[PDB]
């Protein structure tokens, strides 16, 4: 059960949930496998915060183990589109798609805790059926792999060759090593 | 003139008495005003002046004697209040039509609503108009009058109180200052 | 869980859920598999917004992976019947039914994000029964495909023959390809 927290206002006291109260402070949480419904909820929070203050930077925590790639793009595109700079704070496990959101964070505001784990890997999917159909799906996943790899090199700054090599197989990267790879700016001081 | 001027302004008394009182007063005034051997005939100007004091009018509204004040009313206000000149032209035009006899017969001079951002000089132009025209400024904070019980104070007094000389706070305030600006703040909250 | 949000009104503060708050701004959300229940909620939102301002345009975000075709017609017919133009924005991906609703928006108000995907394929269905019954159902699904290809051609502007060839098998259209194909006017980057 999510707890409720009273808020102090001059007119009168109000009651809000812990997650909703944090939203007033421009704090958006992310957790669990990425899903279409979960992504639209985060997107809704981003749009609402933008209208309230398009200048104040947003904070987005990430503790997801990865999920569908398509829904994750909806969050990425929105973050780039919205004027506020999202401050991605990796608080836990960050899979291929989870790590992608960290790189999408505005440069200079990306953060990762010292004991956080960030693993990257190529998109995983499959199809079964006629050979003609498999060809379409096979080509599509390869094209998607290029797009994610290309956008990974944009934020990280590493060459496509380097991104291809690390992402070809499952890779696990610690918090200090992430700074070297350019995935995150620097760890939180305090 | 006296009979018509008294019917429109002096509504507390009845028609025969009010007309006779301004006629008797006008004659007596004409006796004290001159030192010796002055004009015998009583001009309407004198009639207008006596009815004004009875109604508590400042003697300027009766006839457009101070046309110079209206000529520079907009310019005087425009210099004191920098910006929103479009607002000032509308208030001045309303004052001119009424003083020229083209105003509403049974309605206030001008009913106006200022819809603007908080902090802009909405009240400022109102205060400068009162000071410039030489008329009392009645400021009412509608935020106070947000409950049903508070509304009764405007028209009436608390139950069990005679309130013969105090009555309402809005109703009686205009009696003391018939020619005065009435300003209501945060009317939406009302 | 749905986070609540607070809005400022003259009389007092107003608390609304995040989804309902966006409804006030004419922003509808089409997420998940299409269904008769979720579709009923979408049309309900459309009719409500029309009365508020039948001139202001509606915005329908599309992040659905496809669903039943029957429910889509309720949304498609509702979109065309109402005077307000519906703006379709493809978020993440748009399947055959989602793409159909996507292209169904008013000309000039169809958009796709640069990283969104668009898949289109002939309707999928199956009927197990006697030969006589299968005959009726086979004709109906084929008739349904005819009605979708004709309507897709109208909105997209491509010939019926081109849509039939492209829709015979599954095909994935990236965001820029959608503009060339005619599914959307342009990418949503500036406004
Ligand atoms: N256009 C203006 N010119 C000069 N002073 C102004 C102007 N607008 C606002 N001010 C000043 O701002 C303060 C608040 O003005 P006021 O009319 O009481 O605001 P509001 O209409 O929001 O209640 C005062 O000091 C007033 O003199």
């Amino acid at each position: 059960l999510v707890p409720m927290v009273i808020e102090q206002t001059s007119r009168g006291e109000r009651s809000f949930d812990i997650y909703s109260r944090l939203l007033k402070e421009r704090v958006i949480f992310l957790t669990g496998q990425v899903e279409d419904h979960m992504a639209n909820l985060i997107v809704a929070q981003m749009l609402f915060l933008e209208a309230e203050n398009p200048e104040k930077d947003i904070y987005l925590y990430i503790n997801s183990p990865g999920g569908v790639i398509t829904a994750g793009m909806s969050i990425y595109d929105t973050m780039q589109f919205i004027k506020p700079d999202v401050s991605t704070i990796c608080m836990g496990q960050a899979a291929s798609m989870g790590a992608f959101l960290l790189t999408a964070g505005a440069k200079g505001k990306r953060f990762c805790l010292p004991n956080s784990r960030v693993m990257i890997h190529q998109p995983l999917g499959g199809y079964q059926g006629q050979a003609t159909d498999i060809e379409i799906h096979a080509r599509e996943i390869l094209k998607v792999k290029g797009r994610m790899n290309e956008l990974m090199a944009l934020h990280t700054g590493q060459s496509l060759e380097q991104i291809e090599r690390d992402t070809e197989r499952d890779r696990f990267l610690s918090a200090p090593e992430a700074v070297e790879y350019g995935l995150v700016d620097s760890i939180l001081t305090h | 003139a006296a009979v018509e001027l008294a019917v429109k302004y002096i509504n507390d008394r009845h028609l025969p008495d009010k007309a006779i009182d301004v006629i008797d007063e006008a004659g007596a005034r004409a006796r004290l005003m001159p030192v010796s051997k002055r004009k015998k005939t009583v001009n309407v100007a004198d009639i207008e002046s006596v009815v004004a004091r009875i109604a508590r009018i400042p003697e300027k509204s009766v006839s457009q004697s101070d046309r110079d004040t209206l000529k520079n009313l907009g310019d005087r206000l425009k210099m004191l209040v920098f910006g929103q000149d479009k607002a000032i032209e509308a208030l001045t035009e309303a004052i001119k039509m009424a003083r020229a006899g083209l105003g509403h017969e049974h309605k206030p001079v001008g009913s106006f609503l200022f819809a603007g951002p908080t902090g802009v000089g909405k009240t400022e132009v109102t205060v400068q108009l009162s000071k410039a025209l030489g008329i009392e400024l009645l400021r009412f904070d509608m935020s106070e009058y947000m409950e049903r019980h508070t509304v009764s104070r405007l028209i009436g007094a608390p139950p069990g109180y005679v309130g013969f000389d105090q009555g309402g706070l809005l109703t009686d305030a205009v009696i003391k200052h018939p020619h005065a600006v009435l300003l209501l703040d945060e009317i939406e909250k009302a």
